[PDB]
């Protein structure tokens, strides 16, 4: 079917084709890796222009028809929510090993045995870097802090917002204990809300401890405050699924008004109609009414002169929000609206945020809760926009520390050491594993010499340093220098990174190196 | 086949082209139109009728389509100025199209990556403003009618504001923190404090810079010779969260234990801030009485919940810097401070520093009926000290006529005197980049740039050098007895902006081609 | 030697752009002077016109090359201030660029070539100021003279008697004194069909353009009347969209009439509040500029009506009336009106135009609107066409005081004396003067080749004739040779030949300093 415009590879050309493909797709954010990585002019389709080394950001505006490089971004998209950090890192480690594979299959080298050689050779990896990493709360209880508040400065040094970078290394420590328990030790994404705007500047970004949901109040009369009520229990909050309507059959409608006389049994009707539906709300005493439809005219008057904001036209994954941080429920109904079903919270007030005309809201609490939002500031779009990636990959950071103590020192002494422990089991194991573990070693290499580029420097000469010191003096970990330091000895520098994060990006390496050789058959049709 | 509707990724050293040459081709255009002197360009439309000319650099910029993503990305930059300033728009792109052109001659050349040569030039542009700062002449004398012209534009600001109860108090108030500033004129170095049952007419002016919420409670109220340092750590009840972790003991007393572990491992940090050789510590967190305990016995003053805005006012007044980690002993930067002094005003405890090091610095205490006196006695006044410092910063000029744009260059070729190996050459070539401004002004106007620029470093290399450009005459003359000055913040703003316009530019290593339209 | 190389050529660039002008000078070289070749010229809508005025060949000859436009941009600002001349000043545009181009063989840069014309042209006008015999507007004799000799280049000749007079007349009223340059604008030239060339009147105080009421009820004269300008129209509502009028009834009839004759008495009842005799009213074909009701309303009222006054009036009625217009009834009022002394409608012969005098207003000063009859058709053309030339002539006296001899006397003098004081200067700008000099011998040298004589041998006769005499001999086409322009009655005021070199210098300026072109849109 459709012979023209079809090509077909399989057994001969795939795996030449499989590997060069792969390569130059990956040849291009090498450059990017680390933190001096260089930017890129990026364009959407619709003509937005962007900047940003982020390799995430890069490949997921790719669309491509290339098969090979699919499977590059089917990866990326479980790296951002698993990790984040091993967007760009492990492309380059998993072309790493598509290099040395072609190696090995010009060599007469069967491509499962490539699988099945890369896979006990990271298995041997691991255990190398479990007995040689080092643990943060063991040294102390303020160093595991202070690892967390220069952990968003690593991510943030390359930005203009490492001036004020002080107040969001802050803002991430006190935002994953709430969301996370020291049981499961698991950060969700989906319970912190990112939200940012354009204008005023990155020191006025406040840490919420609710969901924010922007609203005018509708009727500008209404108080900017919620009040306690007289020592009521904190603030009940009305969350309602149904609009707020009269009550309309499903078959006529057609409500036609001839003069002032049917004006005014029209208007005391439909008032009538709206007294008893905010006794629903008068009877559970919630405070503010949110619901997810707008409201009337007369709808406001009635709860103007009843002291009950109104909040209007709030979307369904907002409600969602709503419910947990205030511990309360979702209500499908009026006649099911009930006291123990609506949100508690400490407070409703408006502050404004420097001199931006919006005025949001905030929503507070005063106790821990299941979700938190963030709000972040700039003085430009992409400096927004960047704030908030940033702050996404330092809570991701964090909640690898809290989950795994022990901890590895990056920089390319984790990769050397990888490969120094590699090459000397190498050895060790007999056989045709003795190739293909010393091709993982080379492959290993690729990221303290890629470092080694992005940094400067010759990739042989400091690849070789970094394995001297390594061995003639003592076994610990001095890596590449990234950015402009004092001396090498990440150690002394203080340059961690997770162990468990490190062994997620290892381990997506092998696993989507291994796809791409368990598939030789490449199958393409025409366009229609 | 990547992105899509015509948009592929370009070739490497293509995207180097377009950053470039690309660049330069459009800086080219308004190149020959900077000065007076300098030429026309013509612009036609497609229908060849609704055409104009004009000398203006930004009207030809924006109306040219540019079709080169790289070009369309200085036009953004251009816009930088624009909306900064608004004025030397023409100068600044084409400053930055001629670092453009140095820095193609430092990668052609090398072909290593130009992020190594935007350190040389960061380097460079710090030696360029020292050398307009050393330069920098005004005509803010006769600050004595400026004071009788401030002092009556702060009352016309008071208008329709609540303080306009008394203008005289509150216009001399912002008299005397902007004259007796002498340096920056930031807020940053005001401290603005609210305090309630007071009047506003009651208010004073002190140039201590003044804290609140006392520090300690064993710890005596005043402090000689203060040694000020800055850190993050929580000394009370550490391990904040304990919920969710296993915890296999014999008996409970093993927690606190444990704790108790945890900060015994904090007394390596407590000995470390003794050996600074410090009285004083600043702690934004609190700190249990144990390891306040031994601040006493060592000479430690511990202060608590001083947050970290008001941390950063203090440590610029005092020269400090502030640091949540401690890397090694007897490595940092310390402010200090003569006299502490724990006051009270507005039944409220207090802080006073006085005797900061190189401190320039007041606070203004404001006595409010309520918050609302309060917070619009704060904006109003921040509104007033904008204004009445905006002209402090401007007219005030330097010696112009191409003298201060050589002398960068021979600072530069300072810096490029004592500089490192590889940043040699690019700290080097950043000086020819501002050699290169005397040449198209030369140029523009019909002259020999080769020989004027010529004699022209040669008279400003060495010695006794207040020579110019003088378009005039066609040759070398002193600008001092022409008087011929342009502004200071016209040369900050146009090297600040080209020093932001390369780092965009050459931080981009691959560039994408833009949509078709 | 070797020398600053210049890999990339703006400049030759430049040098096409000015071959292109040197291209467009070429063709208007033969239009020059009277005797000079006509032009044919083809509109793109197949129209085939022919005429030697340079102005209106390049206004017609739609150049597309942006830097040849300028020369159009001149011809229309050499008619606006001077009035006479476009065709030199566009050759003499051409001799600048053809100069600069030996100057830029050189590797003189242009600047300093444009900065060199300003010196020169500034340089130029103070020489010609010296040789310029001073006259002032008090005396009649020399402006008389001066019209009559403008006039004598049309068909009508014999019949310039009275018309001399009559554009000599006419400035003096609106020169006063030292009023700098006077809009030719505020003299309206009213062309009417009939009556013969003898039959003018200039009515200093104004003129309209339109005839009166020929309805029922139409005064057709006021007496004390006050003259407001109308842009709105008295009408029955006719809204932009779709209606309709259907009396099924005789109650329907009554019930339009009534609308109708209450909507427009209540206009004028507003009229009448504020003392207005006279109203003009915006012509608009579209819909009904004054109903008929009206008419029999605004006469009853004794209020004078003139509608259908052309929109092209407006502007000019709202200046020289010193009144203001008038949108809406609503903010029509008194104080936006004139006063007039007697408003009458006057017919010399079937025109029945309407002449009004004696504004009587302080910021209205005497703006005068000059009627012009005749029997066919082409004679009130070319006497407009004639007599806007002559006050194009005595406009030049008027801003600038004196006159010279023309026919290339003092292009002749002026090259002589800046070659002599070339000497003076010192380096690149000093041989500019001589090119300078050079580049104004195109006009007399033109002048020479479009009448028939020979080239070189009239050139110079002219430097030879003028070293011993000053401004005293010139190319005269009446006796072929060269001869005395002042006793032949050739004059050319100063102001052309100041305006010719001073849009000649600014001309070449914006040429030269287009180094490069591109496309913007």
């Amino acid at each position: 079917k459709d012979q023209g415009n079809k090509k077909r590879q399989h057994g001969l050309e795939a795996k030449k084709s499989h590997i060069l493909a792969a390569r130059s797709v990956a040849s291009i954010i090498k450059t990017s890796l680390g933190p001096r990585g260089l930017d890129k002019i990026l364009i959407s389709p619709d003509g937005e222009i962007t900047i940003t080394n982020d390799g995430a950001t890069i490949l997921s505006q790719m669309e491509l028809d290339n098969e090979i490089a699919k499977l590059l971004v089917q990866l990326s998209k479980s790296q951002d929510d698993e990790i984040g950090d091993g967007t760009t890192g492990v492309v380059v480690l998993a072309s790493a090993l598509l290099d040395q594979a072609l190696e090995l299959i010009q060599k007469g080298i069967h491509p499962i045995k490539i699988a099945n050689g890369f896979d006990e050779a990271a298995k041997l990896a691991i255990s190398k870097l479990e007995e040689t990493c080092d643990d943060i709360s063991a040294s102390n209880d303020e160093l595991f802090r202070d690892f967390l508040l220069r952990a968003a400065k690593t991510s943030l040094g390359s930005k203009i917002v490492s001036k004020d970078h002080d107040r969001f290394a802050e803002m991430a420590v006190e935002a994953v204990i709430n969301v996370m328990d020291k049981d499961r030790k698991d950060v969700d994404f989906d319970l912190i809300k990112m939200q940012g705007r354009v204008g005023g500047s990155i020191s006025d970004s406040k840490l919420i401890n609710g969901v924010i949901l922007d609203k005018d109040f509708s009727h500008p009369q209404m108080p900017k405050c919620v009040l306690p009520k007289e020592g009521s229990d904190g603030v009940k909050l009305a969350i309602l699924t149904c609009p707020f309507e009269p009550p309309k059959p499903k078959t006529k409608h057609k409500l036609d008004i001839s003069s002032v006389e049917e004006y005014q049994k029209l208007q005391t009707y439909e008032q009538d109609k709206f007294k008893e539906m905010i006794d629903d709300v008068k009877k559970a005493g919630a405070d503010v009414v949110i619901c997810q439809w707008g409201f009337d005219d007369e709808a406001n008057h009635l709860l103007l002169q009843n002291d009950l904001p109104a909040v209007r036209w709030v979307g369904g994954q907002e409600l969602e929000h709503i419910a947990i941080s205030t511990n309360g429920r979702i209500v499908p109904r009026f006649q099911d609206l009930s006291k123990d079903k609506l949100g508690t919270c400490s407070r409703i007030y408006e502050q404004e945020f420097g001199t931006t005309k919006d005025r949001m809201l905030i929503i507070e609490q005063s106790k821990e809760t299941k979700t938190v939002t963030c709000f972040v500031r700039g003085s430009n779009k992409m400096i927004v926009d960047e704030a908030e990636r940033a702050l996404h990959d330092s809570l991701c950071v964090v909640r690898n520390l809290v989950k795994d103590s022990r901890v590895v020192y990056g920089g390319g002494a984790a990769e050397v050491t990888m490969s120094l422990a590699v090459s000397e089991e190498a050895d060790k194991q007999r056989g045709i594993d003795q190739y293909a573990f010393r091709g993982f070693a080379q492959a290993l290499d690729t990221i303290p010499m890629t470092l080694a580029e992005n940094s400067g420097l010759d990739p042989i000469g400091t690849l070789s340093t970094l394995k001297s010191k390594q061995l003639k003096e003592k076994i610990s970990n001095i890596g590449v220098d990234c950015l402009g330091y004092g001396s090498n000895d990440m150690k002394e520098l203080f340059v961690v990174d997770p162990f468990i994060g490190k062994k997620q990006q290892i381990l997506l390496a092998t696993q989507l190196c291994r796809m791409i050789l368990k598939i030789d058959n490449v199958i393409i049709s025409g366009k229609d | 086949q990547i992105f899509g509707d015509q948009v592929t990724e370009e070739r490497a050293e293509n995207a180097r082209l377009s950053a470039f040459v690309g660049a330069i081709a459009v800086g080219d255009l308004v190149k020959s139109t900077l000065g007076p002197k300098g030429m026309d360009k013509l612009l036609q439309s497609a229908s060849s009728n609704t055409c104009m000319v004009t000398n203006d650099g930004a009207t030809i910029l924006k109306s040219i389509p540019l079709d080169n993503p790289a070009a369309k990305v200085l036009v953004n930059i251009s816009k930088v100025q624009d909306d900064e300033v608004g004025d030397g728009t023409t100068s600044v792109t084409v400053l930055s199209a001629e670092l453009l052109r140095e820095a193609e001659k430092l990668i052609d050349q090398s072909k290593i990556h130009p992020q190594t040569i935007i350190e040389g030039y960061r380097l460079a542009s710090a030696a360029a403003l020292d050398a307009l700062t050393k330069a920098a002449v005004d005509n803010s004398h006769d600050k004595t009618m400026f004071r009788e012209d401030l002092i009556h534009i702060a009352k016309t600001t008071l208008s329709s504001k609540i303080l306009s109860q008394d203008k005289d108090h509150f216009a001399e108030l912002a008299t005397n923190a902007i004259l007796r500033l002498k340096g920056s004129t930031n807020l940053e170095h005001i401290q603005i404090i609210k305090i309630l049952g007071g009047k506003l007419s009651d208010s004073f002016l002190d140039e201590g810079f003044i804290l609140a919420k006392k520090f300690g409670n064993n710890q005596p109220k005043r402090i000689e010779n203060a040694k000020i340092l800055i850190a993050n750590t929580t000394l009370d009840t550490d391990k904040v969260k304990i919920f969710g972790t296993k915890f296999k003991v014999d008996s409970t007393a093993k927690l606190a234990q444990l704790e108790k572990a945890e900060r015994e491992k904090m007394k390596n940090k407590i000995a470390k801030i003794s050996k600074f050789g410090i009285n004083t510590f600043i702690n934004r967190q609190l700190i249990y009485d144990y390891p306040e305990q031994l601040f006493t016995d060592l000479g430690i003053n511990s202060i608590e919940h001083a947050d970290f805005e008001g941390v950063e006012r203090l440590a610029l007044v005092t020269g400090g810097e502030v640091v949540s980690t401690f890397d090694e002993p007897s490595k940092c930067k310390l402010g200090e401070c003569d006299v502490i002094e724990e006051i009270m005003l507005g039944e409220q405890p207090f802080l006073k520093f006085s005797g900061c090091k190189a401190g320039e610095a007041c606070t203004i205490v404001l006595r409010g009926a309520t918050d609302q006196t309060l917070d619009e006695a704060e904006r109003s006044l921040h509104d007033a000290l904008s204004v009445l410092s905006q002209t402090t910063k401007e007219t005030r000029t330097v010696l112009g006529g191409g003298c201060a744009e050589m002398v960068m260059s021979k600072a530069v070729d300072t810096e490029a005197q004592n500089i490192d190996g590889k940043k040699s050459l690019a700290v080097e070539a950043f000086a020819r980049a501002l050699r290169q401004l005397p040449t198209i002004l030369a140029d523009n106007a019909g002259f020999d740039s080769s020989e004027l620029v010529s004699k022209l470093r040669s008279s400003i290399y060495n010695g006794i050098s207040t020579s110019g450009l003088d378009l005039n005459n066609g040759t070398i003359a002193d600008m001092r007895q022409l008087g011929i000055v342009e502004s200071y913040k016209l040369k900050r703003a146009v090297v600040s902006s080209a020093s932001e316009a390369a780092e965009v530019l050459l931080r981009v290593d691959n560039i994408i081609r833009a949509r078709p339209r | 030697n070797a020398t600053f190389k210049n890999k990339e050529k703006p400049q030759e660039v430049r040098k096409a752009n000015i071959i292109a002008a040197r291209s467009v000078a070429d063709a208007i070289r033969t239009s020059l002077g009277p005797k000079g070749m006509d032009k044919m010229i083809k509109t793109s809508r197949g129209e085939i016109i022919i005429s030697n005025d340079g102005h209106t060949i390049l206004k017609q000859m739609a150049i597309l090359h942006p830097v040849a436009r300028m020369l159009v941009e001149v011809s229309a600002a050499q008619d606006s201030e001077a009035g006479d001349g476009t065709t030199s000043v566009v050759i003499l545009t051409g001799a600048l660029l053809g100069a600069a181009e030996r100057l830029l063989n050189k590797g003189i840069h242009p600047t300093i070539i444009a900065d060199s014309f300003q010196s020169a042209a500034k340089r130029s006008v103070d020489i010609l100021l010296e040789m310029c015999h001073k006259v002032s507007l008090s005396d009649r004799e020399q402006l008389v003279r001066a019209a009559s000799t403008s006039l004598s280049s049309k068909i009508v000749s014999q019949y310039s008697s009275f018309l001399a007079p009559l554009a000599v007349d006419s400035v003096l009223k609106i020169s006063d004194e030292n009023s700098k340059n006077v809009d030719l604008n505020d003299i309206r030239l009213v062309k009417k069909v009939g009556g013969t060339i003898d039959d003018t009147e200039m009515i200093d105080g104004v003129v309209l353009t339109q005839t009166a009421i020929k309805s029922a009820g139409g005064p057709t004269r006021k007496e004390k009347a006050k003259i407001g300008l109308i842009q709105f129209q008295i009408s029955p509502p006719k809204p932009d969209t779709e209606n309709n009028i259907i009396v099924n009834d005789y109650r329907q009839m009554d019930k339009i009439l009534k609308e109708e004759r209450a909507y427009l008495l209540n206009i004028c009842k507003k009229i009448k509040k504020a003392k207005c005799n006279v109203l003009l009213i915006q012509k608009s074909i579209l819909r009904d500029a004054v109903n008929d009701l009206a008419l029999h309303f605004l006469s009853k009222l004794n209020i004078m009506v003139v509608k259908d006054i052309e929109r092209e009036e407006i502007e000019f009625l709202s200046k020289g009336l010193g009144c203001k217009p008038i949108a809406d009834i609503e903010l029509f009022t008194e104080d936006r009106l004139g006063s007039a002394d007697l408003v009458e409608e006057i017919d010399s012969d079937g025109s029945k135009i309407v002449r009004v005098t004696g504004i009587r207003n302080n910021n209205a000063r005497p703006t005068v609107s000059v009627v012009i009859r005749g029997a066919n058709n082409m004679i009130i053309d070319e006497t407009e066409r004639s007599l806007h030339d002559a006050l194009c002539v005595i406009r030049c006296l008027v801003k600038e005081r004196g006159l010279i001899a023309g026919g290339g006397a003092p292009e002749i003098e002026i090259s002589r004396r800046l070659s002599k004081e070339a000497r003076s200067m010192e380096g690149v700008q000093a041989f500019i003067w001589q090119e300078f000099a050079s580049a104004l011998e195109v006009i007399p040298t033109t002048l020479a080749e479009n009448a028939g004589l020979n080239s070189i041998k009239v050139v110079t006769e002219l430097r030879s004739k003028h070293e011993n005499g000053e401004l005293n001999d010139g190319i005269s086409v009446r006796r072929s040779g060269t001869t005395n322009t002042y006793e032949e009655h050739i004059l050319q005021p100063v102001l052309v030949s100041t305006s010719a070199i001073t849009l000649a210098s600014e001309c070449v300026k914006s040429i030269l300093r287009i180094d490069d072109i591109a496309f913007s849109r």
